[PDB]
């Protein structure tokens, strides 16, 4: 007695969750500023930097470090300092 | 908050729409009393009128200088014009002071009532002058009273008043001038 | 299941507590006293409940030593 | 454009329908002097379409904030409420709300040097709304973090399964605080939306019009 | 005690707010205490005029 | 098996019945069951941090030890209260081990 | 770094406030445990009155806490 | 900057005033659940005397947050 | 600049005279509420006798708040 | 100059006496409010009683300002 | 390291305010004894009011602790 | 001069004992009008029995004096 | 060494948060004596509130001594 | 020396409790050496904070 | 110096427990000296206090 | 001289306890009003009572004016 007619839609959603989630990604990307831990370089930096020099090491840290500050990557050796 | 205008006087109007006109009014209780406690008057400076009553007696009418009263939260005193009061009593004494001299009762319990003209209605059931109260039967009784405590939730508070109207009554016999 | 007092929580009310405490003070008096108090103690009386008009039904007492401590 | 199919006394549909009318009873509708018959309805009618919908408004902030402070409390995730923007904007827009609101009860313009100081603690209730929430989902979540640094200290340092009564009296107290946060994770999504009526309640009041004219007796 | 008792002293105010309540519980408490003892009064007269008269 | 349909009755079954409050006696040494769940509770987080710190365990902690160092390790990376300077102690010890 | 220090003693000082609010706080919700044992019949009226007593006795809490955020970062 | 390194621990050492206002703004809160206990009738009238009240300690309240502000940015 | 340092934390720690005006001034609008909830017949009356325990316990804040402006621009 | 320096701070720490006196006040003051709603026959007697308290609390208050101005100006 | 030497002195200096909550925290839970000892019939209503009394006092000990650790390691 | 700089800032920590004397003066001239608010044919006894507090009250708050002028003077 | 002469002066000011729960304890067992003299019944009863309000003024005391272990052993 | 300014609040905590004994055997003396019963494990359990306050000055001082 | 203003709450504690002397006094008189009894028991172990703050204003400056 | 400027600021700091004796006074001789107000029929008993707690609670001013002195001159 009715209890076999609400087994048989399963799992629903939220009936407007898409437009949460898609309200929630669309302030995560359209952040208007570069992507939390890079810089915008100009496109002939961009064409003659190897992808390992591109890559600062802050940005790669150690999955399950052995030492607090370790990181995955070491980057561009050539320092302004 | 006002639905019912009540009163001696009202009562006397309106039931003359509907009893017959034979009967004349009933008596009420304000008409057998003078004081009242709104009135004003009726301190005279140093001395003011203590009603000191029983069911069966009236122990005092006539004006004292202090009261010493037994509250539950302590023994107070009443001066002329104390502020307005109804305070519940405990088994104690009650001293009524007139100027050097003093008459000391033991009360049961029962309220006190400071009305806003400074009328003390003191209003207990028993009333004992510790003079005719002895001082070897109240330990014998309150020694069985701090032995039969059952769970008997009724006799719970009856015991309780048993033991705490001995204790006041063994502390007050101890010192008597 | 009341709220209140040591009697009134107790399911007592004030005047039998108030009465309890008028028997007590009276069983410490004085011999020349303490008969005379025992005039005032007594209680003499019956009740009849009347549920339908004439019906019957009461409650007899002859009381001597004053309202009873237990309970009603 | 075919809507889902509901059965009757759900309990989401128990549970929505006490916390809206809860937050409906905070700010109760007065009562007339006259009657309410069909002369006084439509002054009843127009007396709600001037009222603030503090019931849906406050269990609007009630479920978006109980939803998002016992995010905290389940594993893998952070409350949302524990950051600064989010809810010190909360408690900034229910602030704006409640002005937004009292400002239109007139015609939008705003209200000797008393009023400076009746304002300073009115606009102070903007920014304390939003950070009672914020503080309390920040500072229960860091002495988390600190009391967890302690008593892992104890099984490095000393035996893993080693000196035990050591560490049972910190994760019995790690245990005690996580179940506090439960209490104020609960607590602040309700102190938030009881004051969010109260707030916008202030404004919430309006002159019923009622009967111009009148057929005595 | 507060059935009706209160209810008809309290106009602008209270005739009964003037006495400071000395009790151990609630003013709504002692009135309960206190209107019994005025029934068993006036109950005891009652009895005790009639039998007089 | 049906992937949804088994083990929702073996977790059933391991919810509801399967108590070791009393399949493992255990009633001889706890008082009601409402202090058996909170010392399971107290229980689970200890197992659960020492396995957590076991599961990986030569590693400078980012916690503030107290003063303490584990076994005897004492002056080597792993009790390095600096960081800069344990992470070169790490990396040589590495080649080592 | 005499001032980087002066701020982290000056924010110590500053969030002693929060030992007076933390006082009165409990006076006033030890009102509540005791007006409620009076009457309980409008014991969800005297939490209506302890929340906006709490509410506005916090709010001193955080004139406290915002005094040690513009001590500290500002 | 030692002038500079006064302020934040003078500042500090200024905002404990709202410890006073943190207490004593609890005990005329709790002052109003209690009241509001003795006669729910008047309850409309007392919650108008402690927001008289409230205004009128927070006004200590914001006389030292003056002082914090004066020390602080002038 | 210890001098003109010592002006700011001086009176920065001179103005926690201001705590117990603020608790003083809890209790005694506290005992207004207390006041007016046993009979509000006098509920005028105490007011005007608040605003006497008000403007004269303040004065006490105000002999504190000469000396924040006798510390810093005297 | 240290000794002109901690004039400022000296006379700072020295008038937080005014602390108390404060605390004082609105204990002495708000007993007024309920000795007066208690029986108002004597609130023109008991405001003769606070007047009195109020100047003879007040001789603390002016204990205490002389040292702020007894360090400041000697 | 005046730097790091502030912080322990600032942060001991910080934690003084949980002794005003240990204050209110005891006056609260000295009214879930006196209340249950008036109406004991309302006994398991008074601590859900102490509970809820402790958990939002506990609040201000978490937010005295917060700078605490703000200024510890932060 | 750190000598003569000490005694400055020694006398303003040695005058908060003023504090309390100021406290606990509105507590004892508070009480006495809620003494002769209970029976005012008391009430010039127990202004009898507050200037003997009150004269014994300021006998620590001189006993203060002297030292804030034992260290200042002598 | 002032780091390490700083931990032990910021661990010193760190416990008189202690004062604080030393008080409230006793605002709290004196509740549980003025509860128990008013009805003994109740008195098992009530230390069932004395020592879950002492178990939950104790965690101050807790949190107290913990920044007391983490000044000094962090 | 600033470290057991501690045992001023158990110096006044333990004030009021055994102010609360004068006032709570003064309504009932029949309780009295149930209050003391009261009054003692509450010294004991608020002793407990002014050894608190002890440990630590014995641990700044000696260790 | 610091040390001793740990004396502040054990004087504020003792003014507190004489003071309930008096009203426990005014409130039965015929148990008056058996307050006095619980009153300096009271003050023995609140006195407790002001000698460890004693016992340390000697530790600090003799030791 | 920096032990004859330690002796001038630590015997300030050593009199502050002058405040927490300050303020029992004003609570012992507030309730030796207070009682002398119940019952003045036993008005020379709590004076019996008040100054044999008058000098018992004095005993802690004279420790607290031993070391004033044992500081200052030894």
């Amino acid at each position: 007695s009715y209890s076999a007619y609400f087994a048989k839609a399963g799992f629903q959603f939220p009936a407007g969750l898409s437009a949460l989630v898609a309200g929630i990604v669309a302030l995560n990307v359209c952040t208007g500023r570069p992507t939390k831990g890079t810089k915008e370089i100009s496109n002939a930096e961009y064409n003659a930097t190897p992808i390992g020099y591109l890559q600062s090491p802050d940005q790669h840290p150690t999955a399950f470090p052995k030492v607090p500050g370790m990181k995955d990557v070491h980057g561009s050796p050539h320092h302004h300092h | 908050e006002a639905a019912a205008p009540a009163g001696p006087k009202e009562f006397t109007e309106v039931w003359n729409k509907k009893a017959p006109s034979t009967l004349i009014v009933p008596e009420f209780p304000s008409n057998y009393t003078a004081v009242k406690a709104v009135g004003e008057g009726q301190v005279h400076g140093d001395a003011f009128p203590v009603n000191f009553y029983t069911p069966h007696s009236i122990l005092s009418q006539a004006q004292k200088d202090t009261v010493v009263l037994p509250g539950v939260d302590g023994y107070f005193g009443v001066k002329a014009s104390h502020v307005p009061t109804i305070a519940q009593l405990k088994p104690g004494v009650v001293e009524l002071h007139s100027g050097a001299e003093s008459e000391k009762f033991f009360v049961s319990g029962g309220f006190a009532f400071v009305h806003p003209n400074g009328v003390t209605d003191i209003c207990v059931l028993e009333a004992a002058t510790l003079d005719q109260v002895d001082p070897a039967a109240v330990k014998s009784a309150l020694a069985a009273a701090s032995a039969a405590q059952p769970t008997d939730e009724f006799e719970q508070a009856a015991n309780r008043a048993a033991i705490e109207l001995y204790s006041a009554l063994e502390s007050a016999v101890e010192a008597k001038a | 299941a009341p709220s209140g007092p040591f009697y009134r929580v107790a399911g007592m009310s004030y005047l039998r507590y108030s009465n309890i405490c008028a028997d007590l003070l009276r069983n410490v008096l004085k011999e020349p006293f303490k008969a005379k108090a025992q005039a005032r103690q007594a209680i003499h009386f019956r009740q009849a409940p009347y549920v339908d008009g004439k019906a019957g039904a009461s409650k007899v007492y002859e009381l001597e030593n004053g309202i009873p401590k237990t309970a009603n | 454009s075919s809507v889902r199919d509901v059965k009757t006394g759900s309990l989401p549909t128990n549970f929505l329908t006490g916390v809206y009318r809860f937050w409906r009873s905070q700010n109760p509708a007065e009562k007339p002097h006259d009657p309410v018959n069909d002369r006084l309805l439509p002054a009843v009618v127009d007396a709600s379409d001037k009222r603030a919908s503090i019931g849906t408004w406050a269990t609007t902030f009630f479920c978006t904030i109980i939803s998002c402070n016992l995010l905290g409390l389940m594993p893998f995730n952070e409350a949302p409420t524990s950051g600064l923007g989010f809810a010190t904007g909360l408690g900034v827009s229910v602030w704006a709300t409640a002005t937004i609101l009292g400002l239109s009860k007139t015609g939008f313009k705003f209200p000797f040097i008393f009023v400076p100081l009746e304002t300073i603690s009115y606009t102070f209730r903007a920014v304390s709304l939003g950070v009672r929430l914020w503080v309390n989902m920040l500072a229960g979540h860091t002495l988390l973090h600190i009391l967890t640094g302690m008593a892992l200290a104890l099984p490095f340092s000393l035996g893993f399964f080693s000196m035990v009564p050591a560490t049972f009296g910190v994760c019995c107290l790690l245990s005690a605080l996580v179940g506090l946060e439960y209490l104020v994770a609960v607590l602040q999504s309700g102190v938030f939306s009881i004051l969010s009526t109260v707030y916008v309640g202030e404004f919430n009041h309006d002159k019923f019009i009622g009967p111009a004219a009148k057929i005595v007796k | 005690p507060d059935l009706l008792e209160k209810q008809l002293e309290d106009v602008t105010g209270n005739s009964l707010d003037a006495y400071d309540i000395e009790a151990s519980h609630e003013r709504s408490d002692v009135l309960r205490d206190l209107t019994e003892f005025h029934l068993g009064v006036t109950l005891y007269n009652a009895m005790l005029e009639n039998n007089c008269s | 098996m049906a992937v949804t349909s088994f083990l929702g009755k073996a977790f059933e079954k391991y919810f509801y019945d399967f108590s070791a409050y009393e399949q493992f006696g255990l009633n001889r040494f706890l008082s009601s069951k409402g202090q058996y769940v909170a010392l399971r509770h107290v229980g689970f987080v200890m197992v659960g941090v020492n396995v957590l710190l076991a599961a990986n365990f030569p590693f400078n902690p980012p916690f503030p030890t107290i003063g303490m160092c584990p076994a005897g390790w004492e002056g080597t990376w792993v009790c390095q209260a600096d960081k800069a300077k344990a992470l070169e102690m790490y990396k040589e010890w590495k080649k080592s081990n | 770094s005499v001032l980087a220090a002066s701020k982290m003693v000056g924010a110590g000082c500053a969030t002693i406030a929060l030992a007076g609010v933390g006082a009165g706080l409990g006076v006033m919700f030890g009102s509540l445990i005791n007006g409620a044992a009076r009457n309980p019949n409008i014991a969800k009226q005297l939490v209506g009155y302890a929340l906006l007593g709490f509410a506005l006795t916090e709010s001193i809490a955080l004139f406290s806490l915002l005094v040690v955020f513009l001590i500290l970062f500002a």
